[PDB]
């Protein structure tokens, strides 16, 4: 179950034998054995995108293997065009799994996606070859296999759902997506420029007809190689100067191409800059802290025993500042946060020295309202003479007891996991007559004085002189 | 001074500025005398710009000093006539007359009226400091116009340099085509533009390069300009890349932190998915602007009560607990109620729980199931507008029925202690209890 | 040391440093012996650079260990001598002396004069840390100068390589210009300057490319250098652009999602702009507030005390409590008294909580609002010079009469513990605070 | 393991790597059979790498899971023997045997010796993780090396697919040089390196371009590689520039929004001088140490009171006050003393004020400038380790004399409140007042 499965693993999850959403004659859009099929379809899109431009420009690929190859791709895409009737879909505004065939059908048909896919899937050139005797020709008729570029939306969806999955590197996925869009545009520009040169009258005034005269007679892969080479040398801005624009059509298309290329390449450099800058944002911030420590301890002459007491400490500060970012449930609804808090802290809380013998009502009103903090191994949580707003129940690590005195300080007691601290002040309402400092990376639970007291003496009535009994025992 | 009748207009003089920004340098470069097809469509634009140097006296200018329009006729007159008057006045003298005073000044004259480009500069400064406009496509378009205009005026200067030269066969363009002075203006413009873009972009094929020293000198400065312009472009495209990339990039960090949290504490694999569902829901209903606490908490409750009022007041009296109550207590209630969303099939309230909260439905629906040696005992359902867990709270007995969402619900929450201390006003609690007792009957 | 006359003499030498940075490579490359039009200007410039050598014995230097200008003669002399005196001296020996010493050194000798560029380096290092100068336009003028210098030096070195070649028609410039050793000096300089820009820029038209291996090697190293130089220019521009607007995208999105929500549920226009106003107001009054961390860094309490005195000292004599206590203790109390800003209609001291902060207001309009049984009313609207929240901190009692603002009020906070550990010492005051406190 | 001589030896097999990185591509591309001037040097290197094949048994193998370095003489011999053994072994096989077994392999075979490049990557990993090495000079060198290596391998491959072409005239190099197979290896190598660096830097003059389809495909892939490589280089250079200038940019914002704070106020320029004279000085004593406060305070008070005891203890005990006092009182109050710096000609304690604080000098000097109604005269020369203004605070009389720093010196502040709260905690008040009234003699 859950709305997390459909919206989180990029390739879906394993469906076990008795999922409650499973139904007869339905496949769930988040199933793995589907989000793997619809990746096979993306692998096929990677070929259809290439082939559509290729046989648009080159016009002699049809009389060969590519014509029969894109039929067994116009089949797998016709299988899916009916398979998407038994496919659930996450309903917005009611985050359910619509699973009635009627509603799936009605949402599919009423969308442009259905007619666009039934167009893109139509093998019109094979239709011509079977009705007539051959494809044969066309300066514009070959524009029909440009519909197959509609399939490119699947690659968009894939890259869109790989950049929300956090198991995959975020900027790295953007750089591979940018690399794919580039080598697609290199292909598009190469084929378009070859198309322009192929249908030009008097072919010796083209960009390719000047170098190789009979380019209309050579194997299509010589032409394809020349075009890819040209588009690469003007994409990358090398520009050797052989293979330049000769007539006005090529000049115009070419200066539109290399006008868009400025923005494309500046984009690529921007993406790589952000990748590099963010990937090395924390390592430096940690290094810039070890640096000034060494500078300060070397300008002065501190011994290198108390210079590895500052280095072996700030590591703890980085760790503890990181551990309070793994605090995420500061916004989740209370009805659920008060269940994580339950499962985590009810044991620690109910068998505490003072809470003993409390009814479950106040226990839950407590556990629901607490939140945990962390503390470096030497900071003091509460020092003496403050007015007692808080008192802590430590869950891990330790905390040492000290007081105020003429002498520096004295270590009285060591507190272990599951023990209260600083409660004398918060109970007796007198300012905190003690000081408590940690001795290891420890986790604490704080309780506001006002809310705790108003809660204990108002919500429940069955609480009297047993807290006194236990309080007196100490 | 502010209405549409001065915004469908002042933004109509911007398509007339884009026209002048193409025509003026083209006249400079490629033409020497006012040929017909442009010597009449350039007085039209002059009239339209002459209409505006008078319709700018009857226009209120607002300073932040006055914080509002001025409406003072003489003040507007003297304020306009101070700085942008002589420029706007000369910009619209017809070329056809400025040639009568001194010929050979035609080309250089119709480049004064590039002063009008201040209106495009102004429109962009306006578009950037405004919303409803995708900021990614008003910086990926200002730089594009700067680039196109630079390319254009460079082409038109570099062709003039070659046209005003003796022995045209020693120019940058005469080197390629023997007789370029006998080709269509389309051809020469396309060739100039082609060179200018091959140079701007640093491709540099190598045909169409400088030949003599005037062209070499011009090209030195053109390349020096482009070197800075390209670095400036790459400096901006780095900003626009981290844009809208801060809510899909924090979501990844949120999910990662949640996974680490569930790891360290060894949470069972039932609260982990229950937590991830809510975390994803918070990101879905943030892409829809359905609810943003970070834009509600930021305001003080003295304002943040008016929004909650306008959004829930109408709903808050069609509930049987608050039939007859002075509106002030109702206002205090609707003030301190936090709205929170819930994914489908989740237990906001489960049976035999310590009663602590009570919710009010505003969206969706939900069922009141009960389990007693058996689930699936649907007893009833609730619709947007009813209240749940009220008797369990106001009677301090454990919850009676268990509520599970059936859609993407949204609820208004109020815990017990706040409701109790806010009900400690006058006897209205009597009305409340009277209502709840007559409710079940 | 610092006189305006000296600071303009030093800025006038930079003018001739820019002249040297062009003339030295120019005669290294294009000339083989001193010629009148340039052999007398350089001597003038050497004269000034020689006078500077004798006057840099009469300028004090700021000792970085004790920030004093040393008017001692001998220390100045010896410091200069050790640091760089002979280097500044060979930098001004006239080229006629070198020619009389040995010919064929005129070129390589007046490249030592490029030692003077330390002055322009120091000038830039001095400007980009000044506050009266735009950092953008100053950092851009350095990238421009470095680039122009690199282009010029490469032009001159490349032409030198072509001119010293035995066969002149086997060179990069000799390939196009048949007889370039008889063309003008202006045309030759322009051609080689144009080559080195289609190369630094990476246009590379294709005419004027290397022909033999010496040129290929020079060009290999030049293009290697240019790779790094261009990466460095782009890295500097990307930093001038990105840092200039760093928070604007944060403020923009937190102020735009507000509109998204306010017009996703169709909020009325009258109300939906009060929230945007309060947003764009709170974004200022907190930034302006944390900009008062410059009192935590000017932390020497003989300075921050004088600031916090001048800002609000007359105020602390028109208050209800401190009317007639004393002057001395007032100084130390106001010196531990820090100000805060609050947007309109926010609460500073909510009723019924633990007394911690004694507050004082200087301007703005705040109200003494009271929370009723189930409603809210007011008793008073506190104005300038009046104390709020004093009721409770001196009593240990929970606070009364919650306070709310109407605009920015610029309050003045004094905390509980600080107050009491102040009053325990200096026991001259005590019960006089009360004497005027329980007066009402 | 970590020995001094060992680390020196490993850092010697690295220059031998740098040698192989140049030589193995060079024999791949440019040579067909071993030649003396090189077939004698790459046998030496093979001996020096075979030596390290045996010496890598007697090494201190270290595991990360257990911080102990395994000094066992037989567990290292079973880990190294697992992963990098046959690789490092075949890499040092002399090519004279690989030819004996099969000719036409000398090229592709000794390209295996590129396997000894893991050493360079390991050395760079060790360098950047280190802290004694400027991150600038360690990152801006891994890029130079990978760039030079790419340029070199591209040169050799592009020459190899030209030397093996069945007709040397239709090649990328035979189009310029008639017979390039009869030229010095120096000249051929330079031409190839020149081509490859012209196409990596995107200059692309136009001489030396692909001529047939094999070179075209190689070049397509090479330029695709260069696109990403250059984007990566610009990314790293931007990262270097951003962090390199991050300091000045912060001092500038400090001065900016500390003049602003004086503008949204009306401060007389005199104190607007001392403020900017103290802020700048605060930045010159932070780029140099001695005042790294916002680091020192982020430490626990159990260390921040151990540092400021190692510095100011052997200083404070020499004051004429604190003559006889328990060491622990010293250690206690010295813990709490905020050290601050002062520019010269600055009045720290100007005469006739409230005696609030008292300072102790550690550096610099000043004098007790004595000002009557109208006069300025000085009688004192305070040095390191002397009190000031304490007579005022220990008698609550107004300050005796002005004090003006005559240099730049740092003092220790200790307010009267904290001092009186400390002194009562002990009985040393007796000895303090004793010494103090004794000072009057
Ligand atoms: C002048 C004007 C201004 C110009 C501005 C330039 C900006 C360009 C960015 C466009 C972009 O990223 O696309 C965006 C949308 O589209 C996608 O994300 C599609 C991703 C791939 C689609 C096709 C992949 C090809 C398949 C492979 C086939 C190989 C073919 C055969 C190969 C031989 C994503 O952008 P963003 O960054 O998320 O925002
Ligand atoms: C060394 C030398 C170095 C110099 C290097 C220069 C760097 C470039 C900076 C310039 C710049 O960006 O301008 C600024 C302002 O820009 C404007 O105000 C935009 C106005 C648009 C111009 C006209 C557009 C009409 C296009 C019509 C088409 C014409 C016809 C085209 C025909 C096809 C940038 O924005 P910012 O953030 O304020 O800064
Ligand atoms: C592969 C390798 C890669 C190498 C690539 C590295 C890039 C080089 C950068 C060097 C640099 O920034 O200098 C640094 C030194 O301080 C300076 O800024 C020096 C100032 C320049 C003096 C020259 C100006 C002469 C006047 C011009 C007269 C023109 C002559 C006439 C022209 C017609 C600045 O560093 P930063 O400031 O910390 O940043
Ligand atoms: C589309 C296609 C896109 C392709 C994208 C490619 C771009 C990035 C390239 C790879 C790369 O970045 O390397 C990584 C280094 O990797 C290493 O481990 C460094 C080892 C360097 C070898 C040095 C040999 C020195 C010999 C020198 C002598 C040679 C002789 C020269 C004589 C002239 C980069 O750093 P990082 O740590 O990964 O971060
Ligand atoms: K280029
Ligand atoms: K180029
Ligand atoms: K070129």
């Amino acid at each position: 179950t859950s709305v997390s499965s459909s919206l989180l693993p990029a390739f879906g999850t394993f469906i076990e034998d008795d999922n409650p959403s499973s139904k007869p004659f339905i496949v769930l859009h988040f199933d793995r054995r589907y989000r793997l099929w619809e990746l096979f379809l993306v692998i096929l899109v990677g070929y259809s995108a290439w082939a559509s431009l290729f046989e648009l420009a080159f016009e002699k690929a049809a009389e060969g293997a590519l014509l029969t190859i894109d039929l067994v791709v116009d089949f797998f895409f016709a299988v899916d065009i009916i398979l998407t009737f038994f496919v659930s879909y996450l309903d917005n505004t009611t985050y359910l799994n619509v699973t009635d065939h009627k509603l799936i059908a009605k949402r599919y048909l009423k969308s442009v996606a259905f007619v666009m896919d039934v167009a893109s899937t139509l093998p019109i050139q094979f239709i011509y070859k079977t009705i007539t005797g051959d494809v044969g020709r066309g300066q514009a008729f070959g524009f029909l296999n440009l519909l197959r570029l509609w399939r490119l939306r699947r690659v968009a969806e894939l890259f869109k759902r790989l950049e929300k999955d956090a198991h995959f590197n975020y900027f790295v996925i953007r750089v591979i997506k940018l690399l794919c869009v580039t080598i697609f545009w290199i292909h598009l520009a190469g084929c378009i420029l070859y198309w322009i040169a192929y249908h030009y009258p008097r072919p010796t005034d083209t960009w390719i007809g000047s170098q190789v005269e009979d380019f209309k007679e050579r194997s299509v892969w010589l032409g394809y190689t020349y075009s890819m080479y040209w588009s690469i040398v003007t994409l990358t801005t090398v520009g050797y100067g052989d293979l330049h624009a000769v007539n006005s059509r090529e000049k115009t298309f070419n200066m539109f191409y290399m006008l868009f290329n400025i923005d494309l390449t500046s984009y690529i450099i921007g993406i790589m800059t952000n990748l590099v800058v963010h990937g090395a944002l924390r390592t430096f911030a940690m290094r810039s802290a070890i640096n000034d420590i060494l500078r300060y301890t070397s300008k002065n002459r501190l011994p290198d025993t108390m210079r590895e007491q500052m280095l072996a400490h700030m590591q703890l500060k980085f760790k503890t500042a990181e551990l309070r970012q793994e605090e995420v449930l500061q916004d989740l609804p209370k009805a659920i946060r008060s269940s994580i808090n339950q499962h985590l802290f009810r044991s620690i809380i109910e068998e505490a020295y003072l809470f003993k013998g409390f009814p479950e009502g106040l226990l839950v009103q407590l556990v629901s309202q607490i939140q945990a903090e962390y503390f470096p191994p030497k900071m003091e949580i509460i020092l003496q003479n403050e007015i007692p707003t808080d008192f802590y129940v430590i869950v891990s690590g330790g905390v040492d007891i000290i007081a105020s005195k003429g002498v520096s300080e004295q270590v009285l007691a060591k507190l272990g996991p599951g023990s209260m601290a600083g409660e004398i002040g918060v109970v007796f309402n007198i300012p905190q007559p003690f000081t408590v400092r940690t001795r290891r990376l420890s986790q604490v639970i704080r309780i506001g004085h006002h809310k705790f007291k108003e809660m204990v003496q108002s919500d429940n009535d069955v609480d009297a002189k047993m807290i006194i009994a236990n309080f007196m025992t100490y | 001074p502010y209405d549409h009748k001065y915004r469908i207009w002042e933004a109509f003089l911007v398509v007339l500025v884009v026209y002048t920004a193409w025509v003026s340098p083209f006249e400079f470069g490629f033409l020497r005398k006012p040929r017909p097809p442009l010597s009449i469509t350039d007085n039209i634009v002059n009239a339209f710009f002459a209409i505006d140097i008078i319709m700018t006296f009857f226009v209120g200018y607002l300073d932040k000093s006055t914080y509002l329009i001025v409406d003072d006729r003489k003040q507007i007159a003297f304020k306009y006539l101070r700085s942008w008057f002589l420029l706007d006045l000369v910009s619209t003298i017809p070329s056809e007359a400025a040639m009568r005073i001194s010929s050979q000044s035609y080309g250089l004259f119709n480049m004064l009226r590039l002063w009008r480009l201040r209106r495009v500069g102004a429109l962009f400064a306006r578009l950037e400091k405004d919303r409803n406009f995708n900021y990614f496509w008003v910086r990926c378009a200002k730089l594009v116009c700067v680039t196109l205009f630079a390319v254009h005026c460079a082409a038109c200067f570099y062709y003039l340099i070659a046209a005003r030269n003796s022995n045209p066969a020693k120019t940058w363009i005469g080197a390629n085509v023997a007789n370029f002075l006998e080709e269509s203006l389309w051809m020469r413009y396309v060739t100039s533009m082609y060179w200018s873009i091959t140079t701007l972009t640093t491709v540099g094929y190598g045909d169409l390069h400088p030949v003599n020293t005037k062209e070499m000198i011009f090209d030195i400065f053109y390349m020096l300009f482009n070197l800075g312009l390209t670095a400036y472009l790459i400096g901006n495209m780095t900003n626009l890349v981290v844009h809208g990339t801060s809510r899909t990039r924090n979501f990844r960090d949120t999910i990662q932190a949640a996974s680490n949290f569930a790891h360290r504490n060894h949470l069972p694999p039932r609260l982990q998915d229950q937590m991830l569902a809510h975390l994803c829901l918070k990101y879905r209903t943030d892409s829809e602007g359905l609810q943003q606490q970070e834009t509600l908490d930021a305001l003080p409750k003295a304002i943040r009560s008016s929004i909650s009022h306008f959004l829930f007041y109408s709903l808050m009296d069609k509930v049987y607990l608050f039939r007859g109550v002075s509106n002030d207590l109702l206002f205090q209630l609707v003030s301190e109620m936090k709205a929170e969303y819930f994914p489908p099939k989740e237990d906001v309230i489960l049976q035999n729980e310590a009663p602590t909260d009570f919710y009010i439905l505003v969206n969706g629906t939900a069922d009141l199931v009960d389990v007693d040696t058996g689930t699936e005992s649907i007893v009833r359902e609730v619709k947007a507008g009813d209240i749940i867990g009220e008797i369990g709270v106001l009677c301090y007995r454990p919850q009676l029925f268990t509520v599970r969402t059936k859609r993407l619900c949204q609820l208004l929450r109020m815990n017990r202690t706040t409701f109790l201390n806010i009900i400690q006003a006058n006897v209205g609690d009597g009305t409340i209890i009277m209502n709840n007792l007559l409710q079940h009957l």
